[PDB]
């Protein structure tokens, strides 16, 4: 549990820089990878220790719809707390749905994505305790070479990583916009996020795209802002979306309950 | 510098104060919130927190700050949290103490607002 040696990483090309730090495409020990480099103000020995304790939980190799963190570089001795994960050719679900200049995925593929994500989340929901600060959204699911959707463990926020700032409130349950995690049923909150993903798969639109993140969180939390259920969809898809986005967290289904429903939707 | 502007350029100062009212309402109105008085409306830290999120593209979970502060202390904490968000956005640590904002020191408040304006000029 010394982690990955940062010097062994082959940094090939920079993909992004943002509030979190940066992302590079690279190679390590014959793996095509991305390298997430976390920039953290007031880095301390406490935060470093925390990083080294939080990372192991993300190394999940036991489910096809979960994309593990391969490993992390501890800082020190690395320049920055860094983590690595397999490179996914299609990038995020968000990329594929919203930024897909080559092709548009069909509804059968959309149903398979929903099934893949549901299976992955049901698995993650078996963990005790749950992985903290794991938020489900289309940016935090990747699409592999064979169009398999996989929950991105490299998108789980660390305890020191932008605390008190949400960059994807549109997928967050209303209770989760306002209450501390400890004061919510986290599994029900995650089902709300899945309901928004369903809406996103049905509309092929970014939820609340015409609103800033601050507007979204403030209006959903305090003004009752909701996605409008799309017109001209089967009563079955309609009923699924509705129950997953129940205003009452206690009435939302578990992931393991919706899995069989989704399975029948591929091919009854 | 800004002090010279505050203390020795009243004509400019009002043009600047004018710049700032437009600059902050450009954003807070989106929340159905209006700023008419620069002297006090940022004292409790709430609008500064909401502004930083409106300006830097994130929501602040309501459990992360005091949306309706009930004490001098909670206001201080809000301003401090806002000052931390400012530094995360790349601003240097603000010159005023968080207490100076809460105590309605106009120079202090306007300095903070001015440094925001000069940074976030082009944000829509
Ligand atoms: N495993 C991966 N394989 C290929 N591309 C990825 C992978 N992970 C992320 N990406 C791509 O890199 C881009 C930038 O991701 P990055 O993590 O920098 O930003 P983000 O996910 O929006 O924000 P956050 O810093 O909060 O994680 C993503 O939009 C996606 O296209
Ligand atoms: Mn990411």
């Amino acid at each position: 549990h010394s982690g990955i040696d940062f010097k062994q990483l082959n940094f090939l090309t920079k993909l992004n820089e943002n509030h979190s730090g940066e992302l590079w495409k690279g190679r390590w020990q014959g793996n095509d990878i991305v390298v997430k480099v976390l920039k953290v103000r007031d880095w301390s020995t406490r935060k470093s220790r925390d990083f080294n304790e939080e990372c192991p939980r993300l190394r999940i190799f036991s489910h096809p719809n979960v994309l593990p963190v391969l490993g992390a570089c501890q800082s020190p001795p690395a320049p920055h707390p860094t983590l690595i994960t397999h490179w996914m050719p299609y990038g995020s679900l968000y990329n594929v749905l919203h930024e897909g200049t080559n092709f548009v995925v069909d509804q059968s593929q959309a149903v398979k994505f929903a099934l893949d994500m549901a299976r992955g989340m049901a698995f993650l929901h078996t963990l005790e305790p749950l992985i903290p600060r794991h938020a489900l959204n289309s940016r935090s699911v990747m699409i592999d070479e064979d169009m398999t959707a996989r929950i991105s463990m490299a998108d789980v926020k660390f305890s020191f990583q932008s605390p008190g700032r949400m960059y994807a409130p549109a997928w967050v349950a209303p209770e989760a916009l306002q209450k501390k995690p400890e004061d919510t049923n986290r599994r029900s909150a995650d089902m709300w996020s899945f309901a928004v993903l369903l809406w996103e798969l049905v509309t092929r639109e970014v939820p609340f795209a015409d609103l800033s993140n601050m507007e979204i969180g403030m209006k959903v939390a305090l003004e009752g802002l909701r996605p409008t259920i799309p017109p001209g969809i089967s009563p079955h898809v309609s009923k699924l979306m509705k129950i997953c986005m129940n205003e009452d967290p206690a009435k939302r289904p578990k992931f393991d309950m919706i899995v069989p429903i989704l399975e029948k939707m591929q091919d009854k | 510098a800004f002090d010279t502007l505050f203390d020795h350029a009243p004509d400019k100062l009002n043009v600047v104060k004018k710049t700032l009212i437009t600059f902050v309402n450009k954003h807070l109105n989106k929340l159905n919130l209006e700023v008419t008085e620069l002297e006090t409306q940022f004292a409790d830290g709430v609008y500064l927190v909401l502004l930083m999120g409106l300006l830097e593209g994130y929501f602040v979970p309501l459990h992360s700050f005091f949306l309706t502060p009930d004490s001098f202390e909670q206001k201080v904490l809000n301003v401090s949290f806002a000052f931390e968000l400012m530094q995360d956005g790349g601003l240097e640590k603000p010159k005023p103490r968080p207490e100076d904002i809460v105590n309605c020191d106009l120079k202090s408040t306007l300095r903070v607002l001015y440094n925001l304006f000069t940074k976030y000029r082009n944000v829509e």
